[PDB]
């Protein structure tokens, strides 16, 4: 009885686990693509303001 | 003396005057126009000609048309003609009830109350509302900041303050909507009147009203919030009496500022923001405020723009505060409401000399489980609580009943909730996060805790859910 | 960052520092996957030499490659190999870590310099598995490999 | 005449500077010698900057410019009905002259606080979800947000379709005049819309403003105040109107172009920092005016296009705090078969409410409970209960395309389910049983519909009755 | 008019005329040069000064050196004798095989059809798991995915060698940025399989080259002047035409490069402020009229993997389908390196398709997504527990995987194998059975880098 | 002044955040071209200039100090951000304090492993 | 001079984001505009008219080739950044180095699951 008690659980929390993390893939994924543009926006920003600025 | 125009970019608009120059923040009429059309002096840009942000729309200015200069800066009505009644930025009737007449004027620009006149009273004001009172309470006369990103319940969260704090406060209020929603300056107009609160009959109606929302060109978003600042003040000292003034949403001012500042000449600052962002707040959050003469118990709805508290705005206006209390687009979207981050509310009283021991040892006990429990999250992230060590399981449990716990079903928002508003006194909130603290309810259901009002609302729901 | 990235094609040697190895207490704080010389070559400072140095690498990236599945899937879970990796990469990190003369204002520890056979030989002793029965802790802070085999004792009371 | 003409200095980069027009006022339409249209921007001590609505490689330094004298406006009135212009008001539909005789500035102020009074007449999509559970009102300004595939421009159309019950009706206080604003999208897709409504028949009380993907930018900028204009000509006569801005994710995109050739500071994203101003001045316009106004209205449907679900960026952000809520649509619900693909937990009507059938009322409550519950558990018979509602009540607000509903249908539908007519019954079979009921109460009870849509309410008799239909229809159900 | 050089800062050239300016868009030529070189005016700078952006190198000129206004946009050659010629942005014959002698020319500036001048159908490829999966439909814009070296120009190729047929067969091949190396391949590939004839008038496509060695106002423009050849043959003799466009992200970064060079101040993530317009004015003018249709395949290229950038993400607003090749799937083998579970269309639906072609496909991706689950647990726990269903489940699907493979004609020249070409019908077919088990027995072979299912 | 006169003095900076914010309107307005972060190019300078007049003095110049305590406000604990890694450059040691240790009790709320001394054990006395 | 003369060449560029440096200072200091991290609008072409000069000739003309390998140095492995873009995008394959498989013992440090070659087996021997 604890060997089909064991692998029942064992499936359901992987499973869990298994969700969870491409629900922070997707986070992560996302939080890299905004950063990586608002990276070369502001960069180039700054390079402008100080073009004009002279 | 009079001017010409001699250049027109949106709300930026060039006046050389050939005798007299107006000095800086002079109020300049401009002629031959229907409505009143103010223009604000900003600058001396040399060669007789004066730098200025328009008070309205500038469509239909032409080059060479007739400015006048008043002699002083913007002056509106104050005193109790203001009470009951609506004006705009610069004092003018918008409630179609006639004309303002009072016996005293205002400059809605004036120096703030210097270092010698600060007071250095502190006291609580409750406000029935759980997570405030309990972990960053707000002071009577001290300065109150509701953080917030797009729709998560600033404006709720300052109606329901009025509801517990204002309608049955002894003087009165100042009311400066500042860049929202012209249909929320007509929805609490007429709640105020239904309510008696504002009285079209009689001299009783205890608040004033001030509106410059976001159909206004950026000089009239800009300068509004002085205008409301300005009748508060009149109150605070003119009478001596402690008024509340709310003002939503003061970021609006900020923001306004930005859009002029380009057309001003400025070089930007980080994210493209006027660089005199922080004096140009200071020069006005400093007014409002508490002095030896009289009392102010303001509360300012901030927005937060792309939700990020780091951007310049927000994170300037920190520092002008008594009391944060900042909303979260993830609590709200749990459906915990209000939606206060308990781990990122402040205030400045509490300290245990002044709430006493009792209040500031709960309050420190529930950020500590609720860090405990954050921090444990982290580590969880992928593999659920099974792996998690029976004790940490009790961080967990109680850390959870504590986040519902500090939810609550608001008298505002019975049409979102579903469920009857509730208040909770100061003694009671602080028993029933005691309690749970130490165990008295390790065996009741987490929901039970979720949308009510003192503990013995989750007991009863308990046994509900049996 | 321009300066710095700039700078690296004028040296011939590089010592790379890193916070995040500062604020484990391990310092000197050099970066042992990010520092370079042009000398390091088997030609150069002899085969034994040059052997160590790639394997202490190895080990320790190897364990650096690891340490986002330990902290989840825990150490049970990992293969006996993995587990060798880990407590002699452990032991490593902590032995490159040392006490310098002018830094016993901050330590509280007195000054060891260590010579070129006993740095390697160590080193190829941990890689070896000669130590595997000592506590971590006892290769922190010290010079030479006698000294980590004396701490231990001194730890074990 | 250097006082009423003038004569451009320089060209490109969109804006012409001009050497005089002395007497011009700020934002006056100007003329070019090519017969293009211009807005006087900047007035400066030597020339004016004009912004050009069109094509500025047809203007050369040198050319001829004239004042119009009049500050931007557009044609307004019902003769625009049922035709297709662009963003200046002149017909592209091949059509004719618009019959216009009269005209309104675009830049118009919205309403102050006075001639307002809040929402309280229903703006019926047609849609159950939204008419359910996210409740227009008439004067409302309810966003409508998602990844592009989402639907978005679907719910617009399908509501522009409902309409044609009330217009073809008697009530002339229940109509609605639509407007479709066009912005950035393709000429193909624009045209594809107009069959679309003219199968429907309801292009006869639409005006479509159009400012697509090759229109210069200036053009896609103005389009929504043109139509905003269009849309207040019914406000202001006692009239309500409905427009709908297709999208205005593009149309803050044409004026940062515009704002980046004019120099002016990029902020979030190299957006302008009146690109808030940009968009909250419009949609301030969209309000419902009390009867000593006239007692009219306009509603707005502004579009916002998300990339990968983010509505935190900045221009969501900013047009989720102009309206009065929002519709969220998320592609996984469209994949997943949930069509439309309306996420609602987290869409709301802040002011819908108060504006929706008592009928609606009285069955969407509960619906709204018992999907909130749910929504906490997708063994134990109770939790097991929620679970199986929760599933019927998701297939019965599925719905196809281009069929809106009339409210009495959507509240005859939504009973079965709440009521529990539904529970013994395949997850697999809602939908055939939900078209199979519709077609049996609309042709076997037409009167106890009728009834629910005079009273706009379920009587105690209409309420037993109902029990009866839909009791005796579960009976000889036989899928 | 004739004006004047009055400044040279690399690929930007400021001319001054005495009489009579240029409007915007108009082309210049550079007088007392070897060879053509030609000015696109940008701006009017005041002062009778006018920017323009060069066609070619900057080397050499002088102030004071003369320019002709040619009083118009550039011009090009657009008819029949345009089949089988290589041509450049400004219209020359870059093939060495003499002048392009049509009859008419064409300005590669134009706007597109009107609200007024403006319905579904299919596109056969004679690819199976194209014309299966997801099917190309006349008149709409197909993006075209995939890692570099994966295949996308091979699979251009084949498009190109397969379209000779119902509709017509005509081509036009736009290459933005275009490597030179690859130009000399792609022609000698269009000779060998016939689709370009040297001797006779059957060439069935155009070549246009924009090769990245040009200065960007070249490479921004040669999009523009394959669109012109194309437009000829759908608007002056009616046919539904084949416009490809590979890559379409160096459209947008020529594009993005004259920004920068006329000092305009870029956008986000570094694109041009007209971005969308730049794309815009370009589609706008691919669409169906009642004269005929252009159908364009568009290769992407896709910065960091992100479908958020500005780039890819304004380009997808004017797409109704995508191919997805991948390398993982090139790598273990299979040509095309198509990945079926990712490809789509604006219309593909029983409606359109027809019931038949619907199921087949359909059928086809529940297969796939049921094979790939069952994939770790016959990797780790053995290919054994297996239920004789799912063992089922498993032979038909990776039947299915091969037969989604196929020999290209224009793959010859690496394999060595001859290529295939099918017929909707023997494609739709031969998938349908699958199911069945009537090659249960048939191996995995009569399946991998075939046609017919015979 | 109390340096200089063989006494001791202690200064509180507080806060440098807000002063480097006060030196970019400054300069903004001026129309020096802004450099990193729109700070002014010079922004370490700003400090670093300051901060080297906190000095121990020897005999001869009497042996009076100043000691200063400069502080720095971060943004969601990004202690390696431009600004503070400035000033960090800058003084003889730096106190880290954490929100997250604040909340769990640890008060003061110190990052050891990120907070060090320049001085060390020669600032103490030797029971200590 | 080889590839027009009947021979074979092989050039190596090391490295070429050090050459696009030296650009981006003329620019600059010419007062071109910038574009992004500062290069001018024609970095690409600098880059693409140098690697077309690569080629192989036909017999016709001398049967003689160029060939090109040259260098880009990546920062902390970003092959999406500016001059990487631009160098990948105009050559005909890429073998891509990793600091990671660098120190595992992987050297030389070549991804080959990443690395391109269009010309692939028709540069190899027939037993290769
Ligand atoms: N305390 C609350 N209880 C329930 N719902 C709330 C609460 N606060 C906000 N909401 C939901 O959020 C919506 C927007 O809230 P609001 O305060 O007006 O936004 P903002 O922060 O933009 O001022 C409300 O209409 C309601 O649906
Ligand atoms: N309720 C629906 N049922 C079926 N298909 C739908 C439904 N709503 C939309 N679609 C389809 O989904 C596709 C995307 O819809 P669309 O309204 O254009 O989205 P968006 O405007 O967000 O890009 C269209 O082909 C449309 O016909
Ligand atoms: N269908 C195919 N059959 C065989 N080899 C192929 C095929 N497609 C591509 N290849 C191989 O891959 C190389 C690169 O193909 P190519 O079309 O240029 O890739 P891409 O355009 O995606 O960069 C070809 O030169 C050849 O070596
Ligand atoms: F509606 Al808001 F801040 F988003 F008041
Ligand atoms: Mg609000
Ligand atoms: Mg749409
Ligand atoms: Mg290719």
């Amino acid at each position: 009885e604890s060997t089909t008690s064991e692998q029942s659980a064992r499936m359901t929390a992987m499973d869990n686990a298994s969700k969870n993390a491409s629900e922070m893939i997707d986070k992560l994924t996302l939080t890299f693509n905004r950063t990586r543009q608002a990276v070369i926006t502001k960069e180039l920003i700054e390079i402008i303001s100080g073009a004009a600025a002279l | 003396t009079t001017g010409r125009i001699v250049a027109v970019i949106g709300a930026v608009v060039d006046v050389q005057f050939d005798e007299g120059l107006p000095p800086i923040l002079n109020a300049l009429e401009v002629q031959g126009r229907e409505t009143r059309l103010v223009l604000e002096v900003a600058q001396h840009l040399g060669e007789s000609t004066v730098r200025t942000i328009a008070m309205d729309g500038t469509e239909g200015l032409v080059r060479g048309q007739k400015v006048l200069d008043s002699g002083a800066p913007i002056r509106i009505p104050v005193g109790p003609e203001t009470l009951g009644r609506i004006m705009n930025v610069i004092g003018e009737p918008i409630d179609e009830r006639g004309p303002i007449k009072t016996k005293q004027f205002a400059a809605i620009h004036a120096e703030a109350p210097e270092f010698v006149e600060m007071s250095v009273e502190q006291e609580i004001l409750v406000t029935g509302i759980k997570v405030v009172d309990l972990l960053a309470p707000y002071a009577k006369g001290g300065k109150i900041g509701l953080f917030g990103g797009a729709g998560v319940g600033k404006t709720v969260l300052i109606m329901e303050l009025i509801n517990n704090v204002a309608k049955a406060h002894g003087g009165y209020s100042v009311f400066a909507g500042v860049g929202e929603r012209t249909r929320e300056g007509n929805d609490l107009y007429h709640e105020m009147i239904e309510s008696g609160v504002i009285n079209l009959k009689d001299a009783t109606s205890k608040v004033a009203l001030v509106y410059g929302q976001m159909n206004e060109p950026p000089g009239a978003r800009a300068r509004v919030a002085l205008t409301g600042l300005t009748v508060a003040e009149y109150f605070r000292d003119q009478e001596g009496q402690d008024v509340l003034l709310f003002i939503d949403n003061i970021f609006r001012f900020t923001q306004a500022g930005s859009e002029v500042s380009a057309l001003l000449g400025r070089i930007p600052s980080a994210v493209g923001y006027q660089p005199t962002l922080a004096t140009d707040m200071g020069t006005m959050q400093e007014r409002i405020t508490t002095t030896k003469k009289g009392s102010i118990t303001s509360v300012q709805a901030i927005y937060v723009p792309a939700d990020d508290l780091t951007d310049p705005a927000p994170a300037t206006t920190f520092a002008h505060l008594d009391a944060t209390t900042v909303l979260s687009r993830a609590i709200a979207e749990l459906g915990i409401y209000p939606a206060v981050d308990p781990l990122d509310s402040t205030s400045r009283i509490m300290d245990p000399n002044i709430v006493g021991s009792e209040h500031y040892d709960v309050a420190r006990g529930v950020q500590k489980i609720l860090q405990d429990y954050k921090s444990l999250q982290d580590i969880i992230a992928i593999l659920g609580m099974d792996e998690l060590s029976e004790e940490d399981k009790l961080t967990v449990s109680r850390a959870r009943k504590i986040q519902r716990f500090l939810s609550q079903p608001f008298q505002v928002a019975e049409v979102f909730t579903g469920h009857l508003g509730k208040l909770v006194p100061l003694k009671e909130t602080i028993k029933g996060f005691q309690q749970i603290l130490a165990g008295e309810y390790d065996h009741l259901p987490e929901q039970a805790f979720y949308m009510v009002g003192p503990i013995e609302e989750a007991v009863a729901k308990a046994d509900k859910l049996a | 960052d321009p300066a710095p990235a700039t700078t690296f094609a004028h040296l011939d040697a590089t010592t790379v520092l890193s916070r995040a190895i500062a604020e484990l207490g391990i310092y000197p704080a050099v970066d042992p996957l990010d520092s370079t010389s042009r000398i390091m070559d088997p030609n150069i400072v002899g085969s034994e030499h040059y052997d160590v140095a790639r394997g202490v690498q190895k080990i320790l990236q190897d364990y650096k490659s690891l340490q986002d599945i330990i902290a989840i899937l825990g150490m049970d879970e990992l293969s006996e190999e993995d587990k060798l990796t880990v407590s002699r990469a452990r032991k490593i990190q902590r032995f490159l870590s040392q006490p310098f003369q002018v830094a016993e204002v901050f330590t509280g520890h007195l000054g060891k310099l260590v010579p070129l056979k006993e740095t390697i030989k160590g080193f190829q002793q941990i890689l070896a598995g000669e130590y595997d029965h000592l506590p971590e802790q006892a290769f922190y802070m010290v010079g030479p490999i006698e000294e980590a085999v004396a701490k231990a004792d001194k730890l074990a009371e | 005449d250097l006082e009423e003409t003038g004569r451009v200095l320089s060209i490109g980069d969109g804006i012409a500077r001009v050497h005089g027009l002395r007497n011009v006022q700020a934002e006056e339409m100007v003329e070019f010698s090519s017969g293009l249209k211009g807005m006087s921007l900047n007035l400066e001590p030597d020339n004016v900057g004009v912004v050009v609505f069109g094509n500025d490689k047809l203007i050369k330094e040198g050319d001829i410019v004239k004042r119009t004298g009049a500050i931007v406006d557009v044609p307004v009135g019902e003769e625009l009905l049922g035709r297709v212009v662009d963003a200046l008001g002149n017909a592209i539909d091949g059509k004719g002259p618009i019959g216009s005789k009269a005209r309104r500035r675009v830049g118009l102020k919205a309403p102050g606080i006075i001639p307002r009074i809040s929402v309280r007449e229903p703006m019926q999509t047609g849609i159950k979800a939204v008419d359910s559970l996210v409740p227009i009102g008439r004067g409302q300004r309810e966003l409508i947000i998602g990844d592009r595939q989402t639907g978005k421009t679907s719910i617009a159309i399908d509501t522009i379709i409902n309409q044609k019950r009330f217009n073809d009706g008697t009530d002339e206080k229940k109509k609605l005049y639509c407007i479709y604003v066009a912005i950035g999208q393709k000429r193909s897709t624009v045209a594809q819309l107009v069959k679309r409504l003219t199968d429907a028949d309801a292009m006869k009380y639409t005006i479509v403003v159009s400012a697509t993907a090759s229109d210069a930018a200036p053009l896609q900028y103005l389009a929504p105040y043109s139509g905003c204009s269009m849309g207040e000509y019914f406000r202001d006569n006692g009239k309500h109107a409905l427009i709908i801005y297709d999208d205005l994710s593009k149309q803050a995109v044409a004026y940062r172009q515009m704002s980046l050739l004019l120099r002016r500071p990029p902020g979030r994203e190299a957006y302008p920092g009146d690109v808030f101003y940009l968009h909250s001045r419009l949609l301030e316009r969209a309000a419902k005016m009390n009867d000593a106004f006239g007692g009219g209205s306009l509603t707005a449907l502004p579009v916002i296009e998300t990339q990968a679900g983010d509505v935190s960026a900045y221009i969501p952000t900013n047009v989720i705090s102009i309206t009065d809520g929002q519709i969220f649509l998320e592609t996984e619900l469209f994949y997943k078969g949930i069509r439309p693909a309306i996420n609602v937990g987290l869409s709301v009507s802040r002011v819908g409410s108060a504006a929706q059938t008592r009928a609606m009322k009285q069955v969407a409550g509960t619906m709204k409970l018992e999907l909130a519950q749910y929504r906490e558990v997708a063994l134990d018979a109770a939790t097991q209960q929620l679970l199986s509602r929760g599933v019927r009540l998701t297939e019965l607000l599925k719905q196809g395309q281009y069929s809106p509903m009339a409210i009495e249908e959507q509240v005859a539908v939504i009973y079965a389910g709440v009521r529990g007519y539904l529970d013994k019954l395949e997850p697999s079979k809602i939908t055939k049983f939900e078209n199979a009921f519709l077609s049996h109460v609309i042709s076997q009870h037409q009167a106890l519909l009728g009834k629910i849509r005079t009273d706009g309410k379920i009587s105690e008799e209409s309420d037993a009755k109902l029990k009866e239909i839909v009791t005796n229809f579960l009976a000889g159900f036989e899928a």
